[PDB]
């Protein structure tokens, strides 16, 4: 009864909730007075104890379960992969795990960094767009005003002042072209980095399950040495 | 959007001393003007229009003052720069250029909008361009709260305005514990009044001796009596003269901006009670009401430019939702096989039925186009019901999430939504291995670059709405019409159990059965609510009826019902109503950090909690201050930006003149962030003598001096910060090399409080843990003090003001244990004396005082031993522990004591060993080396015993304060699992007598490890 497999000593609830995570409604284990944890609707129900309510039909706890049995349990033992070779693989599976662990963190260091830089670029582009809009309105302001002046100076012989107006105009538009060029070189940097992000993601999603199952198997190799 | 730089120009921290700016003129010319980095816009506009005559069309340029500069900021905003006092460096420009234009619209309105924008760290125009009707509703409807608050404030002017500003800084009860009362002479206190007489500030002082419970008006009366002494008035003339004038004056704390404007016993004011317990002599300054009331602005509240249903219970079908398709997902087709959409309907983090997946589909193309059928009925949906879904990889057979998203099944109009829904999804947190994330933010990622899953909700030929209350009340009588002597004993014994205690499914039925008896033990309510089945409409509708007519409970208890386990709007409104009616501003201020956090759990923007806090913030400017900062600190955060921004907007639009003061604080904080950002990135390699030189050089400049002088301390806005003492400013030798800053206290009478105001600014670390730990420590002390256990703690100020940026309050006349030993001249010994500390105290508190200092050390030492144990602060050393000259010990630098908590590679749980160092025991025992058996030590152990039991006895409150923080963001408070430890330390599963012996063991186990040689102090050899 103490030996029987579904009994998990006197453990904390964090440990229990961990194992009942992600199971089908039915799975169970008993723990310490005796209580029984169980799945129903995808929740961890708690049920005290021999019997539950009034008619205490049973003689021991190991019987009580087996009547309601008429639920596939969590096993203290069942650790499907000599003490010498298992002591070795703990150094091997734990190194294989810990090498991936540090590769994941460095992937996250990129992930985060790269995420922020993208958002920055997106702001910068919004800025350039508004900047450029303002210069384009300055262009239309120059036409409105230089219209009446360029015609006057053209009517006079004075094309010295025509040359002075259009020195300003050429600078303005040359400046616009430079700003548009800067927005464009950022648009390519943004698209390049967005793909670099999408890629860094694909690598993390591919190394995420690898990290989980390396912990599952490694944890059960420790459970064999302590039993 | 909000900017990540505090640089003066995009991607550049500091502007070169001079730079070229392109100035676009209103006649369409473009000139390039070399400018000083620090030049004002007026000196820039003057110089421009001068040089603009060299260029063509100079004839079209009207008067210089007819025009306004425009540029594009680092928030990609067209800012119109109305305030031309501002400097080029402070303009937060994207690109160095300006446009000269004719000013357009309503000048007043536009200026205020800028001020609101700057304050909240986000331009107001971004809110205008948001379509979600919930958003635009919130913005309009919340002004009801603003109008109410502003009315209260200008109701009984000008006293009411002076009340909003300068609210009385008051303890929650007027009563004094005996240890405080015994401290009084004879129930009396000696007080020093002050008056400013001559234009050049000549000071007279009146020394009154009054009863502690005199209200300020009576203090003033006794002051009048002392001055009218010897003026040949009769009893009648005098009594008439006091009555007439006692209320033409107000008292103020000399040294800071605290006032005694309300009829509370003087003892109840925190400044006084502090003086009482410190043995200091209150120095109040008397002045006429007009002197204050005239200085109050009398602000004005502009109203902004923004101004066939079937019930749910008549739709008897099963719930079903259709997963159409996603846009993409970032998975490698090599390695990973197939992907599916997991779903679930949830009540908080409690699922209401079984979780339902879709069929597998290959990575490369995600299209499902299938209805998922859910195992509950549409009438059986609780009001706070939510779909929580994600997308999962499949590779034994190893499942993992990819993107996730949650949805409220009813909108904010109670409308069970139908039709098509796009839902841009979120990335998974760091360590989340769970398929679903129901705790995560509810709603759609405003990042439209993310994977986007389309959904279809079932249509029912009309608008579906959640039932009225009348409908729900009826159904309660339809639901019902269908004990023992140890029972009442049993459900008394489960209200005394803590929230984190686990309730059996039997005890749930027990509770539900006896739900009518429970109304007589109304503090059971939280437990009963967990016994309810929320998927059963029948139970819910009955519970709605109980709650509606439930007895109010202590606000400390109502709080529990605002954490994550209580999503139901009816349960929450109850809590808010308990808080509305029974929560003092003292306690609101003390618990404000949790109350701000649990706004994030609210489903909808407009709600009862928000409206409660917003009102108190707009009613009490002390609360408003920390309201603003607690919110501002998180505006960087993707998740909450829009909510908090919206809330900040409503605050900033009605808070009054304080908006101006808050800008000054913000601007100051920005310069500090920028300055220190340089020292962290571009000059991290450079030596600490070179950094000091650079620091000095930058702080000297006039743009920085203007910014960082003459503003209010964010740690405590009663405190003014005057001129900087740059000689006393310095880079500290600690983690993240924080700035140590020093300001003159510009108070006329600063010498009577403190003449220098010292703050640590620390850029780099997350300070939320320190904030929370200090809050706890304060509350612990408040409990102790109120029960008449005189244990003195020191919860110094700490405030996060951004993403890993905050302030720490310096305490004066204090030193780390290390610093104290080095002072005593080590002599190069590998082991420290161990009497050094006691020696230092003797030297500091000679003869007369001595016993008082030992007392204080003993009492403080006791408080921190208990606090440190219960909370499991293992990581104490001789640079975490500090002692004041008067003997008061306290702990600093939290935020690292949870780093080694999680197990690894099976190394067993890191025990938090309760030990006390021998040096401290020696001090307690006044120099005796047999310090484990003195009267001093027993008396000390007893202190600890009582303290421990007092916190245990209030365990529920601490559990709830932590519980409210779980959805905050702190990586170290993630789940009820993280708090569990406290149950062990307080021994909540044992008896009280068993807990005392547990603590007694733990404490006696410590000093078995005495005379531990400690053979080297630097390296621990
Ligand atoms: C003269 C100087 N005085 C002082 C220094 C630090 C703190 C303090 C007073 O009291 C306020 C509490 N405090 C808290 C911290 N710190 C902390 O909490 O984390 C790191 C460290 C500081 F570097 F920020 N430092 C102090 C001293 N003894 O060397
Ligand atoms: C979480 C958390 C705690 C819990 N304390 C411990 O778990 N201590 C402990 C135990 N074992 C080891 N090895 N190290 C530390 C508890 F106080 F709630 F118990 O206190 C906190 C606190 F004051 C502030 C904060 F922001 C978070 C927390």
């Amino acid at each position: 009864l103490q030996d029987a497999e579904w009994y998990w000593g006197d453990i904390s609830r964090e440990e229990v909730n961990e194992k009942l995570r992600d199971t089908a409604d039915g799975t169970f284990l008993v723990r310490d007075d005796y209580t029984l944890t169980l799945r129903k609707g995808g929740n961890n129900k708690l049920i005290k104890i021999y019997g539950f309510s009034d008619p205490l039909t049973f003689s021991s706890v190991v019987e009580l379960i087996n009547h309601y049995r008429n639920l596939y349990p969590v096993s203290k033992y069942q650790q499907d992969q000599n003490i010498e070779a298992v002591g070795k693989k703990l150094h091997e599976y734990n190194t294989q795990f810990q090498e991936k662990s540090r590769e994941y963190d460095r992937l996250y260091e990129e992930y985060t960094r790269t995420s922020q830089e993208i958002q920055m670029k997106r702001t910068a582009i919004e800025a350039f767009n508004e900047t450029i809009k303002i210069f384009e309105e300055q262009c239309q302001t120059q036409e409105r005003y230089s219209k009446e002046y360029i015609e006057k100076f053209k009517r006079e012989g004075n094309e010295k002042e025509i040359q002075r107006i259009m020195h300003n105009y050429d600078k303005l538009k040359s400046r616009i072209s430079e700003i548009i060029d800067s927005r464009r070189r950022l648009e390519e940097d943004l698209k390049k980095q967005a793909a670099e992000y999408r890629e860094i993601d694909k690598r993390m999603n591919s190394i995420k399950p690898d990290l989980i199952q390396l912990r599952k198997t490694r944890d059960q190799y420790l459970m064999w040495l302590t039993q | 959007p909000p900017r990540p730089s505090s640089g003066e120009l995009w991607g550049i921290h500091l502007m070169p001393p001079r730079i070229l700016v392109e100035c676009l003129l209103p006649n369409g010319m473009i000139v390039t003007l070399e400018c000083l980095r620090e030049a004002t816009l007026i000196t820039i506009k003057h110089e421009l229009f001068k040089e603009a005559r060299k260029y063509p069309l100079h004839q079209l340029l009207q008067d210089e003052s007819s025009y306004i500069f425009v540029s594009v900021t680092q928030e990609a905003e067209r800012e119109e720069f109305f305030d031309e006092t501002r400097r080029l460096c402070d303009l937060r420009l994207f690109q160095p250029f300006l446009k000269v234009i004719e000013p357009v619209g309503n000048r007043e309105e536009k200026i205020l909008n800028r001020e609101i924008g700057f304050a909240i760290g986000m331009p107001v125009c971004e809110f205008d361009m948001v379509k979600d009707p919930e958003v635009q509703d919130f913005r309009r409807n919340i002004l009801n709260v603003c109008k109410e608050a502003v009315d209260l404030r200008d109701l009984n002017s000008p006293h009411s305005r002076a009340m909003y500003v300068y609210p009385p800084n008051v303890e929650s009860s007027p009563e004094l514990p005996k240890h405080i009362y015994n401290k009084l002479d004879k129930g009396q206190i000696i007080v020093v009044i002050w008056v400013i007489v001559s234009p050049n500030n000549d000071k007279q002082k009146y020394t009154l001796k009054i009863n502690h419970d005199c209200v300020p008006e009576q203090v003033i009366a006794e002051a009048i009596r002392k001055k009218t002494r010897s003026m040949l008035l009769s009893s009648e003339q005098l009594k008439l003269c006091v009555l007439e004038y006692q209320g033409k004056y107000i008292l103020k704390v000399c040294g800071c901006d605290e006032y005694f404007l309300e009829k509370y016993p003087l003892s109840q004011y925190k400044y006084i009670r502090s003086c009482i317990m410190l043995g200091r002599m209150p120095n109040l300054m008397l002045m006429a009401k007009e002197s204050l009331y005239s200085q109050l602005p009398m602000d004005c509240f502009t109203m902004p430019s923004y101004s066939s249903t079937k019930s749910l219970w008549v739709i008897n079908s099963a719930l079903r939702i259709k997963i159409l398709c996603a846009t993409y997902v970032n998975v490698n087709i090599r390695d990973i096989d197939k992907i599916y959409v997991r779903t679930g309907i949830y009540h908080g983090g409690e699922p209401l039925c079984d979780n339902v997946n879709t069929q597998r589909v290959p990575c490369s193309n995600p299209r499902w186009n299938e209805w998922l059928n859910y195992d509950i009925y549409i009438p059986d949906l609780p009001r706070a019901a939510r779909l929580c879904l994600s997308i999962c990889s499949v590779k034994k057979e190893e499942h993992c999430p990819l993107a996730w998203g949650n949805i409220n099944l009813f909108d904010y109009t109670d409308t069970l939504v139908s039709g098509k829904m796009a839902l841009n999804l979120w990335p998974v947190p760091h360590g989340l291995e769970d398929l679903l994330n129901p705790i995560g933010v509810t709603g759609s990622n405003p990042n439209k670059e993310t994977p986007c899953l389309e959904l279809e909700f079932d249509w029912f030929s009309s608008v579906v709405k959640f039932p009225d209350m009348s409908v729900i009340e009826e159904h309660a009588n339809w639901s019902v019409s269908r004990l023992r002597e140890n029972d009442k004993e049993q459900l008394k014994a489960i209200s005394t159990r803590d929230p984190l205690s686990e309730i059996t499914e039997q005890e749930k039925d027990f509770l539900w059965s006896h739900r009518h008896y429970c109304v007589t033990i109304p503090e059971i309510l939280p437990k009963l609510l967990l016994s309810v089945k929320w998927n059963s409409r029948d139970e819910v509708a009955q519970m709605y009826c109980l709650v509606k007519d439930w007895p109010p409970i202590k606000p400390e208890q109502a709080m529990e019902l605002l954490d994550c386990n209580y999503p139901d709007p009816m349960v929450r409104g109850f809590a808010v109503r308990c808080l509305e009616k029974y929560l003092t501003d003292d306690k609101l201020s003390q618990y404000l950090i949790q109350l701000v956090q649990v706004l994030k759990y609210e489903q909808y923007l407009d709600n009862l909690l928000v409206r409660f806090l917003l009102k108190k913030a707009l009613t009490n400017q002390r609360i408003g201050h920390f309201f603003f900062w607690h919110l501002k600190s998180e505006m960087h955060n993707k998740t909450v930006s829009q909510r908090f921004g919206l809330l900040l907007e409503s605050y900033c639009r009605a808070c009054g003149m304080y908006l101006k003061h808050l800008n000054r604080q913000v601007e100051a904080m920005e310069k500090l962030i920028n300055l220190t950002d340089i020292l962290k990135q571009e000059k991290k390699d450079e030596t600490q003598k070179v950094q000091m030189k650079f620091l000095v050089e930058q702080m000297r400049r006039p743009d920085f001096m203007d910014a960082l002088q003459g503003f209010l301390s964010p740690l405590n806005p009663a405190h003014q910060l005057g001129n900087l003492r740059l000689e006393e400013c310095r880079i500290m030798s600690s983690a993240k090399r924080p700035l140590w800053l020093n300001w003159e206290n510009p108070d006329i009478m600063s010498e009577l409080l403190f003449q220098n105001n010292e703050i640590i600014f620390k850029n780099g670390d997350d300070l939320r843990q320190d904030m929370l730990t200090l809050q706890i420590i304060r509350i612990m002390e408040n409990i102790w003090q109120n029960q008449g256990l005189d244990l003195r703690m020191l919860p110094y100020g700490c405030l996060s003001i951004g993403d890993c940026v905050g302030l720490i309050e310096v305490v004066r006349n204090s030193h780390t244990i290390m610093q104290i030993q080095c002072k005593g001249g080590l002599k190069g010994a590998l082991q420290f004396n161990s009497h050094t500390l006691h020696q230092w105290l003797k030297d500091k508190n000679k003869g007369e005082i001595y016993d008082a200092a030992i007392d204080l050390f003993t009492r403080s030492c006791a408080g921190y031993c208990v606090a440190t144990f219960i909370l499991g602060i293992g990581d104490r050393h001789n640079s975490n522990i500090m002692v004041k000259d008067d003997g008061q010990l306290f702990h600093i630098d939290f935020g690292h004591f949870l780093d080694h908590k999680k197990k690894k590679f099976g190394y067993k749980r890191e025990r938090v060993p309760f030990v006390l160092t021998q040096d401290f025991l020696i001090v307690i025992s006044k120099g005796a080396q047999e310090c484990t058996k003195t009267r001093e030590f027993e008396r000390f152990q007893e202190m600890c015993y009582k303290a421990y039991l007092a916190i245990r006895q209030h365990a529920n409150l601490f559990i709830n304060l932590f519980s409210m923080m779980l959805g905050s963001g702190m990586p170290e408070l993630q789940s009820f699992d993280d708090i569990a430890y406290i149950r062990k330390t307080l021994a909540l599963d044992k008896t009280e007598q068993e807990a005392l012996e547990y603590f007694m063991k733990q404490m006696n186990d410590a000093h078995h490890g005495g005379w531990t040689t400690k053979m080297d102090w630097i390296f621990h050899t």
